[PDB]
């Protein structure tokens, strides 16, 4: 709370700006205090390295009981994507907004049971962002496999049951329009059966 | 062409997967495509 | 895709029966031995579910090793369907066969292991199919690991440092195929070749890396961590596609699973044990069994203490954080003014 008064930029405020007791600033102080309390007994070592500019991905992952390569890859994908405010290697673990941004790459990756670059492959399939370079069918096929590999055995059975029902609506309608001979007057899917 | 084997009599599989297999064979033969994944490529693009 | 059959009827005379399940309009068929000696060339497109026969010759240089008979249906285009089977032949006189059959029946009846499981134990110990004292030691550990960790025989084979079996039996697919090929990822079959798989943490690799993640139920980051447990000497994150490296990765994942650990909790625990620099790639049978007892002793101990591996690693780690905290700064100010 000394650091938030004296150095508000380290908590995401603008440069040389007086701090706010705004409701958007009260919610980040609570999310900062929940973040410190989750660190547990290693919270003093993180905050002392956060008050200096010495906090690294390997150090914060030790306190979070995460893999060090997880926060390294989450920091890499945060710096490569267009965040507002941006995540620079200078402030990747110096600003709280950049730390909060990098951890959202972790939480989305843990939710989907993928790596952070699997999430990066997923946000690269954005439609209007890739109107410049259109993703091929292979890039969708690779991104589908990465997400499929993170499923357990019950969700995989729910997956392939839904895909077969989805393909059958497609393959029947394609067969009737394009493949079926005209001598068989096949109009509907009941006529195809 | 189907083999009258003990496995074709015993083991159970989805009726829908056997129906999707039959549609994919005919579409591969009609469109003259290599495998099933090229069939899924053209259905990703096919508008009419 | 295929059913390949090999029948001896003399010295170096073999009948090769084969049958295709899937149709390809092929220009010709080419059966080759170890992709080096073309056994049979047939100039038509072979029909499905027709059992075609062929008489081939196999000299003792090929009989001596596990050899591979590959069947190639070449399309009118450059494309070509391919499938292969790996044959292991061995010969006995009638006395030594019945004596080895005696050992197999007496052991499988006493242990309730399958004969396919027992062959996996014997081939893991020595090259010849001989049951000795070192075989029976792995038979004990196989039965012990099923009781202790509630796993199957073929899973306990992996913990007794045997490779993943590519042999299907009892109308089940093989341990290889249930791990890697159920279902086929995008209609692609995963085989053990020599192809490299880049297991780096930010790789976004091929479909073969996706096969490893679906098999082992881990992401890219835990798969790279599983690699360094397997081998600490990998400078790059690249391994070849052979069965030895796939088994060594599956040893490390099983050690995490049977103790209810993640890969990250496994690496901290192997450091905490003292096995932090011993890699599972080149490990003995005795050292692997010793490493499992060390993991079994400590994991069971952590449940009675009601501790985490994370709590254990704090008390055990020799790597210390070099960051001046207010707690240490109070220690420095008190000892300064006190002394």
């Amino acid at each position: 709370f000394r650091l938030f008064v004296t150095k508000p930029e380290m908590f995401g405020a603008a440069t040389g700006a007086a701090p706010a007791h705004d409701a958007l600033s009260l919610i980040m102080l609570t999310r900062f205090a929940d973040w410190v309390n989750a660190l547990g007994e290693k919270a003093s070592s993180v905050l002392a390295a956060f008050e200096a500019n010495s906090l690294t991905a390997e150090q914060l992952a030790d306190a979070m009981n995460l893999d060090a390569n997880l926060l390294l890859q989450a920091s890499i994908q945060a710096q490569n994507h267009q965040h507002l405010p941006p995540v620079t290697p200078e402030n990747a673990f110096s600003c709280w907004t950049s730390i909060n941004t990098i951890l959202q790459w972790v939480n989305v990756a843990q939710q989907l049971n993928v790596a952070p670059q699997g999430v990066s492959a997923l946000v690269g399939l954005d439609y209007i962002q890739s109107m410049k370079e259109t993703p091929t069918y292979a890039q969708w096929e690779n991104a589908a496999g990465v997400l499929t590999a993170g499923l357990n055995s019950q969700q995989a059975n729910t997956l392939h049951a839904f895909l077969d029902e989805s393909r059958s609506a497609a393959l029947s309608t394609y067969y009737i329009r394009q493949v079926a001979k005209a001598a068989a007057a096949i109009k509907s899917r009941d006529d195809l059966y | 062409s189907m083999a009258l084997s003990q496995q074709n009599m015993d083991i159970e599989l989805s009726t829908l997967s056997l129906s999707n297999e039959l549609l994919l064979e005919s579409i591969k033969t009609e469109s003259k495509l290599e495998n099933y994944t090229k069939v899924m490529e053209m259905l990703s693009t096919f508008r009419p | 895709q295929m059913d390949v059959e090999l029948f001896p009827f003399g010295g170096e005379n073999y009948r090769l029966d084969y049958k295709f399940k899937n149709f390809y309009n092929a220009s010709y068929l080419s059966i080759k031995l170890n992709d080096k000696r073309e056994l049979v060339r047939t100039e038509g497109a072979p029909q499905v579910n027709i059992e075609y026969s062929a008489n081939i010759t196999l000299n003792t240089a090929d009989i001596s090793q596990p050899f591979e008979i590959g069947l190639t249906r070449v399309l009118p285009s450059g494309s070509w369907a391919y499938a292969a089977a790996k044959f292991t032949v061995e010969e006995y006189n009638q006395y030594s066969f019945l004596l080895k059959l005696n050992k197999a029946i007496r052991l499988s009846r006493a242990t309730e292991l399958s004969p396919t499981i027992l062959e996996g134990i014997v081939r893991s110990v020595n090259l010849q199919l001989d049951i000795n004292t070192d075989v029976l030691g792995k038979v004990f550990l196989t039965k012990y690991y099923m009781q202790r960790y509630a796993i199957h025989a073929e899973t306990a084979l992996i913990l007794c440092n045997a490779p993943i079996s590519q042999r299907s039996y009892d109308n089940q697919p093989s341990q290889f195929d249930r791990l890697f090929n159920t279902p086929l990822l995008n209609g692609q079959y995963f085989s053990t070749g020599d192809e490299e798989i880049d297991l780096n943490s930010g790789s976004t690799g091929d479909w073969r890396k996706t096969i490893l993640k679906r098999a082992f139920n881990i992401d890219d980051v835990s798969l790279f961590r599983l690699l360094k447990i397997t081998d600490h000497d990998n400078k790059d994150g690249k391994i070849k596609n052979n069965l030895k490296n796939l088994s060594n990765l599956y040893i490390g994942k099983l050690l995490a699973d049977i103790h209810q650990l993640t890969i990250d909790e496994l690496d901290l625990l192997l450091i905490a044990v003292g096995e932090g620099k011993t890699n599972l790639s080149a490990i003995s049978d005795k050292q692997l069994a010793t490493l499992i007892r060390k993991l079994n002793t400590i994991t069971s101990w952590l449940h009675t203490q009601k501790w985490s591996v994370f709590q254990l690693f704090i008390m055990t780690s020799t790597s210390y954080n070099k960051t001046l905290t207010p707690e240490i700064k109070n220690l420095l100010d008190t000892v300064y003014h006190g002394l």
